[PDB]
């Protein structure tokens, strides 16, 4: 067995066997995160207008 | 060059901004954009107008344009006002000295609203990015930030220091402890959003997006864990449109309590808070009618329950104007009558009062008693145009043509007109020509004060651009009808000729020597009528949209033009031919203007910037930003020295030309604590450092979380290096680690490795010191961690074996 | 969007949706204003002739050609008020779980953690909770809790300690968790839930490489003993 992705759309689980349910992370958590993740998968006419 | 800087703004009456009014009936401070007015509702009239300093287009003026105040806050005792702006600067003017004594800026976006607390001190600013700050003024600095919400703040209440009440866009009551820091006990207002707030002792009204507004008892101290605020009824206010902004007001003298919803809607509708006792009876009447109706008691009392809140509030009144109102505030509550004023949407400002006795009010229909409307236009002023003289200003608007002397700053004169286009001024300045959106065409005149004969079926369709000639004998009208006619005055105005053309005429537009006259078309072709000959010249090609303004040079051999396409071309008349084509504004460029006798040009667009060029070089002088809103208008004086630029947002304005290494740092970190637990252990002795307090934690946990933070693979070299003299303190340290047991068992892999690393580092040396105490040390050590180790182990076995079974008696069964 | 024909067609809501019943014996509920089908209901097995509506489509009378009449209400207010409920109650579980974990009321804390699924709040109230312990397996009234959680609570429980059990650096509070299970239930019920045995297997490798770490932690620390054997030469 080894630890992999959240089975539940609404976590994140890490490799590390910690699991981050969405909606209890904080905004600045969130943000780092997605940031985290982007990392990841980086190195992996009409008249009247014209006037009016 | 010369630097064109804005002298003089004007014309706003107010923004949008909440309104401010104290009791000398009293004085109105309203918003002027960045800029902050004074009016008084006596005399209706601005008392002085407050400008922070970097006026627009100097050098240490920022190019982006000026935020306006977000709101505004005021502090009577003080006298003191506090401003927000868009980009989350609070600016704190005093009300006598009339200039910024102090700037905050802990907001990273724009500020809801402002509050000041009762002693003064300090201020509660909530923001657009959902942070909320708490600013003492004499410390200058946020003591704590609130976060918790999710989204902007509409409101919060804070007439507690202890316990606060905020509402914010996500629709949520949050309750604040401000000793705690963080919010206690959180619900929802609505569904929907909650934009109004306010609280009546116990009773605490939102006010949802639609009609329901709730109302929420809290008892401060019910403290138990639960039902802080609870939900008295749900009542529905007449409006549909939400609740802004909502105040109680309550009279000492009769005891009598009224508030207003600030509706979205222009309506504004008040309640009145029956009395306690008045509450009681017809809680006493209403059961014996409903005994009448025959209901069951159960009925009776689901009935009252929701008549509850209707027991409570009684509506009192409700106030309704032509326009939106954009802010309202209750000034002075009286036995006789109520006050109040509000600030529509369109820039005026009325005062309605309400003369009342016991519970239905005695005036039918609320009266305005001052209102101003001489210094600001409703409609946005489409057209401008400026004197010979250039004593006196024109200013077109739909439904009000006002005149300002550019020396007084006042209307002279105010004409009733239709929904102008465009404006002319006529020869010798004794007049002024109007077009309006019906067609009809107005003859103005300055020295009768108004329009003098208005010919209906001059024209068919709206003229929406018109000319005068440089004698001005021969008047040009531009149109949608696709027709072009030609009007001459006489000591009346008899129409010459008419010129038919393919498609609408979006811009006649003439020249000074009268040789030619430009068309513009909508089918994006520009053609030049030679005037005098009335024969068609050339045609300007090319331009992606219709040209919104066309420009000849003062020496008439360039023709300037800018177009709906964002781009400005400057053709050449000898040949009709393009120097260059230049997309200045980011949104479309509506008027181009000249310096006179120069190729200088200045253009005005929807992105509310004004640009300077000069022909030689075609590149922008300078770049101007004020304009909050959208210029509609961009005018030049005959002079030149004064470029008149009108914003969508009724501002009238003008421009007049001028290290340690890991290792080393556990090191350090050992004698700063260690030397802290000799000398506690040598206070402790005698009964029987100034960064640590900041630090606020052990000096153990300090000197363990330095641990954590050395590297592992470069840990060993660092406690290699690591002198022995250090490791009795290090020693000493694991020690008091043992001391507490909770200590150790959080980090106790790490600390066995470290103290492993020492022994085995050091055992040769170690086994030379014959101290005594040291052996204590190593006596007591070593007991337990045997037993927390022993701990582990026990804990860490009884799960294998136990769980070994039940995998085998599943198996068995399964089997 | 119907299969087959479409035998009948009534307004219902006033201007606002259409109802129709096709020969496929399926009714189908449409937004009038948009042209979309917001509600589909198969309650009949055969084609459907005859659609009788009352109270403006607040009562659907749909009879089949097999002879069957399914009676349709209109409940729509009823169920946004159970969601409206239902984030009611939820909001008051994460508040009463912040003011918790801020008091330090862990046993509290445990129980909101499980039913809202905080894992961090979970494995803070444990660890945090342990250093108290520290300070029978984690607390009478924390034992207690753990004892009454249901099937479906504890395969929760367990799944996070599989997950905590893999990293060395947090095996020591999944393992005491694990121990009040085993010392609070009736093993024989552990066994019979579904999905435990395989989660169960998982935890045992991991388990048995901590014992043999550790003990090699504990076999290493006689180090002090030969130090102190060598002073008293």
């Amino acid at each position: 067995y080894n630890v992999g992705k959240a089975e539940k759309d609404g976590e994140i689980r890490l490799k590390n066997g910690v699991a981050m349910s969405k909606e209890e992370l904080t905004r600045e958590d969130k943000n780092r995160l997605r940031r985290a993740l982007k990392r990841k998968r980086s190195k992996a006419p009409d008249s009247t207008n014209i006037k009016l | 060059y010369q630097r064109f800087e804005q002298a003089a703004a004007f014309g706003v009456i107010a923004s949008n901004a909440n309104c401010v009014w104290i009791p000398a009936p009293g004085q109105l401070i309203t918003s002027a954009l960045e800029d902050v007015n004074i009016w008084d509702i006596k005399t209706g009239d601005l008392v002085s107008k407050l400008s922070d300093g970097l006026p627009p287009g100097a050098s240490d003026a920022r190019g982006a344009k000026p935020a306006e105040c977000t709101y505004l806050e005021a502090h009577k005792d003080t006298d003191l006002l506090a401003v927000g702006y868009a980009d989350g600067v609070i600016k704190v003017w005093d009300l006598m000295s009339k200039t910024v004594l102090l700037n905050f800026n802990g907001h990273k976006a724009a500020i809801t609203l402002l509050q000041f607390d009762g002693t003064g001190t300090r201020l509660i600013s909530g923001s657009k990015d959902s942070n909320i700050i708490v600013w003492d003024l004499v410390g200058e600095v946020g003591l704590y930030k609130l976060r918790s919400h999710k989204d902007s703040i509409t409101g919060f209440w804070c007439q507690g220091e202890d316990w606060l009440i905020s509402t914010s866009k996500d629709g949520m009551i949050k309750l604040w402890d401000l000793k705690t820091h963080q919010c206690i006990e959180t619900h929802i207002a609505h569904t929907g959003e909650c934009w109004g707030l306010a609280v009546k002792d116990d009773l605490l009204i939102t006010t949802g997006t639609d009609s329901q507004v709730k109302i929420w008892k809290l008892d401060i101290e019910n403290d138990k864990m639960g039902g802080k605020l609870t939900e008295m009824g749900i009542f529905e206010k007449q409006s549909k449109q939400r609740g802004l902004k909502i105040e109680f007001i309550t009279n000492s003298s009769d005891k009598t309590s009224f508030f207003y919803i600030q509706n979205a809607d222009k309506t504004i509708e008040t309640f009145r808070i029956r009395k306690e006792e008045e509450i009681a009876r017809g809680l006493k009447k209403r059961e014996k009618r409903l005994k009448e109706k025959g209901l069951t008691e159960e009925e009776i009392a689901k009935s009252i329950k929701e008549s509850y809140s209707s027991f409570i509030l009684h509506p009192f009144q409700t106030i309704r104007s032509l326009y939106k109102i954009k802010s309202a505030s209750w000034t002075t509550v009286s036995s006789s009558k109520l006050e109040l004023v509000l600030t529509t949407s369109s820039n005026t400002i009325e005062y309605y009062s309400i003369p009342y006795e016991k519970r239905d009010p005695t005036s039918p229909a609320p009266l305005k008693t001052h209102t101003i409307e001489l210094q600001g236009q409703r409609t946005d002023v489409r057209s401008i145009d400026i004197s010979d003289d250039n004593k006196l200003l024109a200013t077109a608007s739909n439904g009000s043509l006002k005149i300002w002397n550019i020396k007084t700053h006042k209307c002279i004169r105010t004409f009733e007109c239709g929904y102008a286009l465009t404006c002319k001024f006529l020869p010798g300045g004794l007049l002024v020509i109007l077009g309006t959106r019906n067609g009809e065409l107005q003859l103005f005149d300055l020295a009768s004060s108004s329009l003098l004969d208005t010919i209906e079926d001059a024209h068919d369709a709206a003229i929406w651009s018109l000319d005068l000639t440089s004698d001005g004998k021969r008047l040009v009208t531009g149109s949608a009808d696709k027709t072009v006619k030609f009007w001459d005055f006489k000591v009346k105005l008899h129409h010459d000729t008419t010129l038919e053309l393919t498609d609408d005429i979006l811009c006649v537009r003439v020249s000074p020597d009268d040789r030619y006259l430009a068309i513009s078309l909508l089918d994006n072709t520009v053609k030049v009528f030679f005037l005098d000959s009335m024969k068609f010249y050339l045609s300007l090609y090319g331009h992606k949209l219709p040209v919104l303004s066309i420009d000849i040079s003062f020496d008439s051999k360039m023709i300037i033009t800018s177009s709906a396409d964002k781009n400005i071309k400057i053709w050449g008349l000898d040949f009709g031919d393009c120097h260059k084509s230049l997309f200045a504004h980011q949104d479309s460029i509506m008027n181009v203007k000249f310096l006179p006798q120069s190729h200088n040009f200045f253009s005005c667009s929807k992105d509310a910037v004004v640009k300077y060029w000069d022909g030689e070089k075609f590149e922008c002088i300078q770049k101007l930003y004020a304009h909050q809103s959208e210029v509609w208008a961009l005018a030049v004086a005959t002079d030149g020295g004064f470029v008149v630029s009108s914003s969508h947002d009724h501002s009238i304005r003008i421009w007049e030309e001028t290290s340690l290494k890991a290792g080393e740092r556990l090191m350090e970190a050992l004698d700063l604590g260690i030397a802290e637990i000799e000398g506690l252990e040598a206070y402790n002795r005698d009964m029987k450092n100034a960064v640590l307090i900041a630090v606020n934690k052990t000096p153990e946990q300090y000197i363990m979380d330095t641990l954590l933070r050395i590297r592992m693979s470069q840990l060993e070299d660092a406690l290699m290096v690591m002198p022995f003299s250090y490791v009795l303190k290090f020693l000493k340290f694991i020690d008091t680690v043992m001391q507490n047991k909770t200590l150790l068992h959080s980090h106790l892999p790490l600390i066995c490795k470290n103290l492993f690393f020492i022994i085995k580092f050091n055992h040769k040396e170690l086994v030379s010191q014959k101290n005594e105490e040291l052996k204590l040390q190593i006596n007591r050590v070593k007991t337990e961690l045997r037993s927390a180790l022993k701990s582990t182990e026990d804990d860490l076995g009884f799960n294998v074996q136990g769980l070994k079974f039940v995998k085998q008696q599943w198996n068995l069964r399964h089997n | 969007g119907h299969t087959n024909a479409v035998q009948r067609c009534s307004f219902i809501n006033k201007q606002k949706q259409l109802i129709s019943c096709g020969a496929d014996g399926l009714i189908k509920i449409w937004d009038c204003s948009s042209g979309e089908c917001l509600k589909t209901l198969d309650g009949h097995n055969n084609r459907l002739w005859a659609l009788s509506t009352m109270n403006d489509g607040d009562m659907i009378v749909s009879a089949d050609a097999d002879g069957v009449f399914q009676f349709w209400k209109d409940c729509t207010e009823q169920e946004i008020e159970e969601e409206q409920e239902k984030a009611k109650l939820q909001v008051e579980q994460e508040q009463s779980l912040q003011n918790y974990m801020s008091k330090g009321d862990w046993t509290n804390a445990f129980l909101l953690a499980m039913t809202l699924d905080h894992p961090m709040r979970l494995f803070n109230v444990l660890k945090r909770a342990l250093g108290e312990s520290r300070s029978v397996i984690f607390n009478e009234e924390l034992d207690q809790a753990i004892s009454i959680l249901n099937d479906e609570q504890l395969i929760l429980l367990m799944k996070r300690c599989r997950d905590w059990n893999t990293n060395a650096k947090t095996h020591t509070i999944a393992q005491r968790t694990i121990r009040c299970i085993l010392m609070h239930h009736n093993i024989a019920k552990l066994s019979e839930i579904p999905g435990m045995v395989k989660i169960v297997d998982a935890i045992i490798p991991y388990t048995q490489r901590h014992f043999t770490r550790v003990d090699n932690l504990v076999e290493q620390s006689y180090i002090l003993d030969y130090a102190l054997v060598e002073m008293d030469k």
